[PDB]
């Protein structure tokens, strides 16, 4: 319905809070996160696609009730967001790349909302120069428009409008006779409209992104703004739930069965490695420490269970307890913390500290060889389809979208109902459906 | 060639000093052109006669700690150096054999900085390097990276019929 | 673009300045670590033609501190497979010279084990053992006396010195010139102990000579000094690096340091790459002021006291049980209180104290040095580190957040859980006279916080 | 903003003494050479004759310090944070023996136009706070200014805060029953509305011990609304420090306790037959700031970056007015009368308060007539 649609340009000149600049970023790269994962997992004109989206937009407020005019909530935040979300991706090319394209999914999206009659009024406030023509114009050359048309076909010349636009900026489509010309005009349907809409607002998007990067000297020197220019997909997952502290109660004689049902790959192989050598390095035994840490043991339940695992390597256990019995205290108590306090994510487990030989750490999809994950899946009782589903999403890049998969196939669900940014999260959503 | 260690930062400025402090005969004969008055400069005044300094070199040519005389012999030499105090100099000269000793100090010295010149092949790569560049010798051994290259870009403009820029100040 | 494709093929950057890369392999095979390195080599000499790396060599193990600070195990390759590992630091050299035997022999071993070829857990599991029995023996005094002296060179005459209260070595001169008969001058060097007197004067004023420490009974040796000022140090400045090892946990192996020796701990140093309320607000100071009625202290750390049925706004009742006067009369003194608070806070940061970053060094001086490294101030003691602000900006920001907490009755209501909660305590308490009540005193640290400080972001100078 | 402070009055100094160039401070020279810098101590306690370095400039130096030796120096006085040029030798390059000190050069005076001379003879008056006793609230001693002021009534009258002391025992103790702002408010009206008749202007400058206002140096002036059109009239809020020209007189107002910093931290080769206050003074004059010395005190927060555009002298003033907790004193020092009239109230007991006539003389003469005629320092 409204007017939430715009051609970032004239950057905000107001000035805000260091908190509510620390909100908006971080809620506008939650947002683009989601349309990236909306995107792959499904198609885009979808009914699911469409309300998952518009959902989403409700709930990060960037689309809601009105305001006077200037001051309207929701519009002045996308703007500030979109201006302040620039600077962090302004740096690399991939970035860059990846900015310009996921940015175009949400302006097509919105451009998708649009009633069939605020689409000119929001043209003529665009670039310069876009027009529609009237009923008894388009019944005067019907024929001709339909001729000039692609080989679509059939006669099907529904209601939908028809642009007149200068030549030129359709050129695209007149150099291959694929639109009526006619004094320096081409008439266009909405479908070539919208993807000459698009273009365009890659070209300048891409040429203000450019231009960014040239004057970042002046920014990196403030030391608020640090988090910001480097960090915003590094380590520190975008908002995590599934934290410290909490409630829970787990039993020790459980945790054989829910290794089975309800630990997540990595844990998974983490937790038999243990159970097999009765060892574990230092990247394991911090992992699955932690891991065990955020779903519900206390500390005699922790102590007790890694001194019970590791007598059968045959120590003294007075050695334990000199030498072991100080990190596990250490950990579950007071300072010496961002690396050593909070359960590890999924994103700091995907791109620091890789595994090597004789080390069972790390994530599956994305350290482990394709055939060495194809037998790993095999091992698993999946079915093939469900492999060749899974190896297809993990060559692309997408290693929490094959977990995801992974997850509803293991449960036997259609769709999880949420999107998976931390091992934890997956252990709790698999404890709610039982 | 004269070959010293922290010449152009101390001992050179210190002799030419000395020199006119007692009006020592014929000071000019420290460089090679006769002269009546001295400045007050110090690469001017031993004109003729390139000075090669090994604590400039070395920076150049090595990597170390600090390029100190006695460090530079542990690294490049591998060997002691044994140092005199300035506050002890004035108590050697109660007997002959402590006197002796400073001599003999003074002199291992000199041989010990020669010594590090041929193992850096410091002359050679002299040589070699103003030939590349096509400036003077007496201007590489002191120093200086971007002095050296300016003299091979001026080469090659005036050879293509160029106006270079005047030298600022 | 370099960085971008070394960790695409599974290999990590751990530095890289202009003119070199460093990659780690997480190989143990020397052939596989040349194959791999080539492999390197051609991946960017694919996209360009004229610029090309080269191998320059191979560390079998390192300690990365910092640029040109490090210890390392050098490769020299011998024919065919087979090589030898030299030992190899630089930018280790600890500055003063005031150090005891025990702490130099501490030192020595735990830069020992680094350089071995052992493993990670080896290396740790050693290095804890040793620090474990070293403070065993230190409280059981099982440590001969003459471990414990330390040395120090005067540079002036005793009286000379504008510190001379806080300076241990001189105190004892002092008293060495006093008391008997050879005079000590400048150039001479004097030994000393640190020993428990009694008297809870300062460390630096409880410095006696070797001589009366076994002449003098009431005196004796002081643990605690050496231990968290002597030994923590020089082992801190190896160990803090390796991951899994933080310097709260050196100082559990070596006594009952760790709750007081955190509270000495850094704010600054964790910073290794939003936060929750309880975490962010940890290190602020709490919010105290005296009941007027009967003089109990009362500490203020949320709107609310007390947990689930019983909780009640903290502003109700006063702590103390005979006293039932409510601190929600006494608003007026509460909001001078808070204002006196805060001169304090701004004051303090004002000061402009600097401390060097180095442990073994740890320069304190309220003097900004014109010379600047990289990094800032570059220390005028030891002329190989920065100095750093002892009360940051951003440590005045949250603790003036922490005062706007307190007291925002607004925000800590939909904070609850239940909409039943909610309103049960809203119609029992936070009558609209209580509302208006907290308005006053969340105002008071909003109006320090309003303009200045900066936690206002221009966006005109950011974008323009 | 140190950086520029150095080089700035460094140029100017190069420019009056005529000196041909400086020398590195790190650079050996056998011949004696000519360093600019500022002088500091070498470690957090009070600077004495054994510990004093010199910090050179960016420009020259880039930030090098030496120790300094004052053996060979017959007449000197030192303190932190002073820009100087020193003469001596250097020859090893990590020392330098001190030869000759150069005596630093003040700014010259303003320039009276032909409309200042016109002006007609006229009385200030000068108090500063506290002006109430340190056990008690009633504030008499500004009920006697008050009455002075009616009996006299002159044309201006300059007050100095504080107003609400945050060093008072009620104040610091938390047993006052208002805010502080209404309590400063009532103060600021009873001085206001007693003085109506009088006819009298009166100038308020804050002080950095007033409770309500922002410890922050240089600070901005005082907040007040309630005031009729009548009362905009007679009443103005200056900043601190000021400089303020009353009928073509230069006055320069600071509230900061400096001759009691200064001369805390001050060292000096003559100490039998000196005088220290007019010594302090000229420091004061010829260094160009309201604040010449860096590090400031314990208990002192000054920001630079306003320090620099809102602190620094204009011209040398003709009156220069100083309070102090030292005895009060009239001197005139380098042709400038400085006047420390103390505070009004001092303990338990009362203080004084000062009085002068100004009034320009003939343009003409032998060049300094100093449009001040006469002081005194009076009791309360
Ligand atoms: S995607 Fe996350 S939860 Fe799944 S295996 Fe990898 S690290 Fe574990
Ligand atoms: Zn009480
Ligand atoms: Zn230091």
């Amino acid at each position: 319905y409204p007017h939430c649609l715009q051609f970032y340009l004239q950057p905000p000149s107001e000035n805000i809070s260091l908190i509510e600049f620390e909100n908006l970023a971080i809620d506008r790269v939650k947002l683009l996160k989601s349309v990236e994962n909306l995107g792959v997992s499904y198609v885009k004109g979808t009914e699911q696609y469409q309300s998952k989206l518009e959902s989403e937009l409700r709930k990060l407020k960037f689309s809601y009730r009105e305001n006077l005019e200037d001051e309207y909530e929701p519009r002045r935040r996308d703007h500030i967001s979109h201006f302040i979300l620039r600077l962090a991706y302004c740096q690399s090319e991939e970035l860059r790349r990846w900015f310009i394209q996921q940015e175009m999914d949400l302006l097509r999206f919105r451009f998708s909302i649009l009633p069939k009659d605020k689409i000119q009024d929001f043209l003529k406030d665009s670039q310069l120069q876009f027009e529609a023509i009237s009923d008894e114009e388009k019944t005067l050359r019907e024929q001709e428009i339909v001729a000039s048309s692609p080989s679509l076909s059939g006669l099907k010349l529904g209601f939908e409008s028809i642009y007149k636009i200068p030549f030129a900026d359709a050129l695209d489509l007149f150099r291959g006779r694929k639109v009526y010309l006619e004094d320096g005009f081409a008439y266009v349907p909405l479908k070539d409209i919208v993807a000459i809409i698009l273009n365009e607002f890659r070209a300048k998007l891409s040429k203000a992104l450019a231009l960014t990067a040239r004057s970042l000297p002046a920014v990196q020197s403030d030391e608020r703004l640090q988090p910001l220019l480097n960090h915003l997909s590094h380590s520190y997952t975008g908002q995590d739930y599934s934290t410290q502290g909490n409630v829970g109660k787990i039993s020790l004689d459980q945790i054989d069965l829910l290794s089975t049902k309800s630990f997540p790959p990595c844990m998974r192989q983490l937790h038999k490695a243990l159970r097999e050598n009765h060892h574990l390095r230092h990247g394991g035994r911090m992992q699955y420490g932690l891991f065990l840490k955020g779903i519900g043991l206390t500390l005699e339940q922790a102590l007790q269970f890694w001194k019970q695992e590791f007598i059968k390597g045959k120590m003294d256990p007075d050695k334990f307890d000199k030498g072991y019995s100080y990190n596990i205290r250490h950990s579950f108590g007071k300072e010496g913390k961002r690396t050593d306090y909070t359960p590890f994510s999924c994103l700091k487990i995907i791109l620091s500290n890789p595994p090597s030989q004789g080390d069972y750490h790390g994530c599956p999809f994305r350290h482990s060889d394709p055939e060495l994950l194809k037998q790993k899946l095999q091992s698993y009782k999946i079915s093939p389809g469900g492999i060749s589903q899974i190896l297809d999403l993990v060559k692309g890049t997408h290693y929490q979208v094959a977990c995801q998969k992974y997850f509803e196939m293991i449960h036997n669900v259609d769709d999880c109902g949420f999107s998976l940014n931390h091992p934890n999260q997956f252990f709790c959503e698999s404890q709610r459906i039982l | 060639i004269i070959v010293g260690h922290n010449i152009y930062g101390f001992e050179l400025e210190v002799l030419l000093q000395r020199i006119n402090v007692c009006k020592a005969p014929h000071w000019s004969k420290i460089g090679r052109l006769k002269r009546s008055n001295m400045p007050k400069g110090e690469r001017n005044a031993t004109c003729g006669r390139m000075i090669c300094d090994v604590e400039i070199s070395a920076k150049e040519l090595i990597r170390c700690k600090s390029y100190h005389l006695s460090e530079l012999v542990q690294q490049i030499l591998k060997t002691e150096r044994v140092v005199i105090p300035m506050e002890n100099i004035q108590n050697m000269y109660s007997e002959s054999s402590q006197l002796l000793y400073l001599l003999e100090h003074t002199w291992k010295d000199a041989k010990f900085i020669l010594q590090i010149m041929c193992e850096l092949n410091v002359l050679p790569l002299a040589l070699q390097i103003t030939n590349i560049a096509g400036n003077i010798m007496s201007r590489t051994l002191m120093g200086g990276r971007s002095e050296r290259n300016e003299f091979l870009l001026l080469h090659a403009f005036y050879e293509n019929n160029y106006i270079v820029p005047d030298k600022q100040i | 673009h370099t960085k971008e494709m070394v960790q695409k093929m599974n290999l990590e950057v751990i530095y890289g300045d202009t003119d070199s890369i460093m990659i780690n392999t997480n190989s143990t095979n020397l052939e596989e670590v040349f194959k791999l390195g080539n492999k390197v080599k051609s991946e960017v000499n694919k996209l360009y033609k004229l610029l090309e790396i080269d191998i320059d060599g191979v560390f079998k193990s390192l300690l990365l501190l910092k640029k040109k600070k490090y210890a390392a195990l050098v490769v020299e390759p011998t024919s065919d497979g087979n090589y030898v590992t030299k030992q190899e630091l630089k930018g280790l050299d600890i500055v003063r010279r005031d150090w005891c035997d025990l702490a130099k022999d501490t030192g020595n071993f735990v830069i020992g084990q680094i350089l071995s070829d052992q493993s990670r857990d080896t290396i740790v599991e050693n290095i804890q053992k040793r620090l474990i029995e070293i403070g065993e023996n230190v409280l059981n005094g099982s440590v001969p006396v003459s471990q414990f002296e330390i040395n120090k060179a005067l540079t002036k005459d005793p009286q000379d010195y504008p510190d001379k209260k806080s300076l241990p070595h001189v105190h004892v001169a002092l008293w060495i010139n006093s008391q008997g008969g050879r005079k000590v001058k400048a150039g001479d060097t004097v030994s000393y102990v640190i020993c428990q007197d009694g008297s809870n004067l300062t460390a630096s004023q409880r410095a006696y000579a070797p001589e009366q420490l076994q002449k003098q009974d009431n005196l004796t040796i002081d643990t605690q000094y050496y231990l968290a000022q002597q030994i923590h140090p020089v082992v801190a400045r190896i160990c803090e690096p390796i991951d899994g090892i933080d310097a709260v946990l050196i100082a559990t192996w070596l006594g009952l340091d760790p709750t007081q020796f955190r509270v000495h701990h850094y704010h600054k140093d964790e910073e290794n790459d939003q936060l929750t309320d309880e975490e962010k607000y940890r290190d602020c100071e709490r919010f105290k002021c005296p009941c007027p009625t009967c003089g109990t202290e009362n500490i203020y750390d949320n709107v609310f006291d007390g947990s689930g049925t019983d909780m009640e706004p903290s502003l109700y009742r006063c702590s103390n049980i005979d006293c039932k006067a409510s601190p929600l009369t006494f608003t007026v003194q509460l909001s001078n209180k808070l204002i006196m608070d805060i001169r304090r806070f701004i004051k303090k940061y004002y000061d402009g104290w600097l401390i060097c970053e180095e442990p073994t060094c740890r320069n304190r001086t309220r003097h900004l040095p014109l010379q600047f490294s990289r990094t800032g101030p570059l220390c005028p003691a030891c002329m190989k580190a920065t100095l750093q602000p002892e009360y940051s900006d951003k440590s005045l920001y949250t603790q003036l957040c922490f005062y706007r907490y307190i007291f925002d009755a607004e925000c800590a209501l939909e904070k609850l859980t239940t909409d039943h909660e909610k309103d049960k305590l809203k119609k029992q308490f936070f009558t609209p006279k209580v509302l208006q009540d907290y308005r006053k005193l969340k105002n008071t640290a909003e109006q320090f916080l309003s303009r200045s400080g900066y936690s206002e972001v221009n966006l005109s100078k950011l974008f323009a | 903003v140190l950086t520029c402070k150095i080089e700035e009055l460094g140029s100017e100094l190069k420019e009056h003494y005529k000196i041909e160039a400086f020398t590195p401070l790190l650079a050996p020279a056998q011949e004696p050479v000519t360093l600019l810098g500022q002088i500091g101590c070498d470690s957090n306690g009070k600077l004495n004759n054994k510990s004093v370095i010199l910090e050179g400039d960016r420009e020259h130096s880039s930030g090098a310090q030496i120790p300094v030796d004052l053996s060979e120096l017959k007449e000197y006085s030192l303190f932190p944070g002073q820009v100087v040029i020193m003469e001596g030798i250097n020859t090893t390059g990590r020392k330098l023996v001190a030869t000759k000190l150069y005596e630093g050069v003040p700014l010259p005076f303003y320039q009276p136009t032909e409309e200042d001379a016109d002006f007609e003879q006229s009385m200030v008056l000068v108090a500063c706070g506290p002006y109430t006793t340190s056990d008690s609230i009633t504030y008499d001693p500004l009920l006697d200014l008050i009455a002075v002021i009616n009996h006299d009534r002159p044309d201006v009258c300059i007050l100095f805060g504080p107003f609400l002391d945050a060093k008072h025992e009620q104040v610091e103790n938390c047993l006052l029953t208002s805010p502080f702002e209404d309590i400063f408010k009532q103060c600021l009206r009873t001085i206001i509305e007693g003085t109506r008749s009088s006819g009298s202007h009166l100038v308020f400058v804050p002080s950095l011990r007033d409770v309500h206002h922002e410890p922050v140096y240089p600070q901005p002036p005082f907040s007040y609304s309630d005031l009729s059109r009548e009362d905009k009239k007679q009443v103005q809020f200056v900043s601190e420090p000021c400089s303020l020209s009353i009928n073509g007189v230069i006055f320069g107002l600071t509230s900061t306790d400096l001759l009691f910093h200064l001369g805390a931290e001050e060292i000096s080769s003559s100490s039998g037959t000196s005088d220290r206050f007019s010594r302090i003074l000229k420091h004061i004059l010829t260094q160009r700031s309201y604040y010449p010395l860096y590090p400031p005190q314990e208990d002192m927060a000054i920001d630079y970056e306003s320090f620099y555009v809102y602190a620094q002298l204009p011209v040398t003033p003709d009156v220069l007015i100083i309070p102090s907790e030292l005895r009060y004193f009239v001197k005139d020092v380098l042709g400038c009368v400085c006047v420390n009239p103390g505070r009004l109230t001092k303990g338990q007991v009362g203080g004084t308060f000062a009085r002068l006539y100004l009034r320009r003389p003939a343009a003409d003469g032998a060049e300094r007539q100093s449009p001040c005629i006469a002081v005194q320092v009076v009791r309360i």
